């Protein structure tokens, strides 16, 4: 029974900067998910004091992976097979980590020659309002074309099998598939490194006759930057980019989440706050088409969400 | 897994 092992507290997960990120307990953090591999009770069975290490050097993502415990299950005296926990992990992280802190280590000396992928849309920086530490952030664009995107990719999409309930893995060779980066500068050694914060895929799904309609799939903010604003620069960035583009209608979702339409309603109520269509004296006289059509027009938001965003400025116009 | 232009094609968790 000390032989059954909840796979979501099992699963160490780490972005590894600095050596001493390997023995910092603050530094790891934990699925959510772990259902589509440990079932829906999400646990794994031969193994007594489970350890699953799940670590990534931040910028690049190589990856250490090894299976620890205390003890297991032997057939000969238990008549029974401990799970292959080892196989299960193989299935959804590329070949070719590595299995041990030494080598990890030796893999994290190199990791200022990791860079970003893509063409940069936007930087930004959170400030000390108290004489402190300034952090700065840079989103990407990034495709296939780019040097070693690919390989990053997967070592990336894993993270969305913890993170995202029905996450699944999407087929690269479709072109309609785009891909916007978020990444944190830090310096080490008097020099300047990319450490990996979230993504996001976009499919530019075909409108006959010559229209898209981009559909956000997969958004995932990295645990250890979450609540800090980086959802709501990338989705605000996000918008900013598809604007460029006449051919584009307006942005939508896959199956959206909860959490989802919040961070939505916030940036798309943000972006429109101060647009004539959406002035106090408009807002109550109730909703209006215009106000879908300005959103539209200005920001690429779909008429159901704009409608959204009259509702809450409306809430916050009035007592 | 999802058909096209999909990524959210897994298994919803049933405790
Ligand atoms: C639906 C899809 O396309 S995929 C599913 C979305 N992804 C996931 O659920 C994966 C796990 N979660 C995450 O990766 C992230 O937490 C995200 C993407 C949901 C949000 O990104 P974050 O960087 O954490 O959000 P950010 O800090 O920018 O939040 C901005 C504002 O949006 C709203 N908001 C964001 N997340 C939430 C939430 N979980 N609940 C309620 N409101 C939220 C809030 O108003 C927030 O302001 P506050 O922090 O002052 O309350
Ligand atoms: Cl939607």
């Amino acid at each position: 029974a000390e032989y059954k092992c909840n796979t979501n507290t099992a699963i160490e997960l780490k972005l590894v900067r600095f050596p001493e990120d390997l023995e910092n307990d603050i530094r790891t953090f934990f699925p959510e998910y772990t259902h589509q591999l440990f079932g829906d009770d999400e646990t794994a069975f031969g193994y007594k004091g489970l350890k699953i290490l799940l670590y990534y050097i931040a910028g690049s993502l190589s990856t250490m992976f090894r299976v620890e415990y205390a003890s297991k299950v032997d057939e000969n005296f238990d008549c029974v097979e401990a799970d292959d926990v080892e196989g299960k992990i193989r299935q959804i992280i590329p070949p070719g980590f590595c299995t041990n802190t030494n080598d990890f280590l030796s893999l994290l000396e190199k990791e200022v020659d990791f860079k970003p992928f893509g063409t940069l849309l936007h930087t930004y920086s959170v400030l000390s309002p108290t004489g402190g530490e300034n952090f700065t952030f840079q989103i990407y664009k990034a495709d296939m074309t780019c040097r070693g995107f690919r390989e990053y990719h997967e070592r990336l999409q894993t993270f969305l099998m913890w993170f995202i309930e029905t996450a699944s893995f999407i087929d690269v060779d479709d072109e309609r598939w785009h891909y916007f980066l978020v990444f944190e500068k830090y310096n080490k050694d008097g020099a300047t490194l990319f450490a990996t914060v979230g993504y996001m895929t976009v499919y530019n799904y075909y409108v006959y006759p010559d229209k898209t309609r981009p559909r956000v799939s997969q958004m995932l903010i990295l645990t250890p930057f979450q609540g800090q604003g980086h959802g709501a620069q990338l989705l605000e960035t996000v918008h900013r980019y598809y604007t460029e583009f006449p051919t584009v209608l307006d942005i939508t979702a896959e199956d959206p989440s909860k959490s989802y339409v919040k961070l939505r309603d916030f940036v798309l109520v943000k972006l429109c706050q101060d647009l004539p269509c959406f002035s106090r004296e408009k807002l109550m006289q109730g909703f209006n088409e215009d106000m879908a059509i300005e959103a539209q027009q200005k920001f690429k938001i779909n008429k159901q969400h704009a409608r959204r965003v009259y509702e809450i400025l409306r809430l916050l116009v009035t007592d | 897994k999802g058909g096209k232009g999909l990524g959210k094609g897994g298994a919803k968790r049933h405790r």
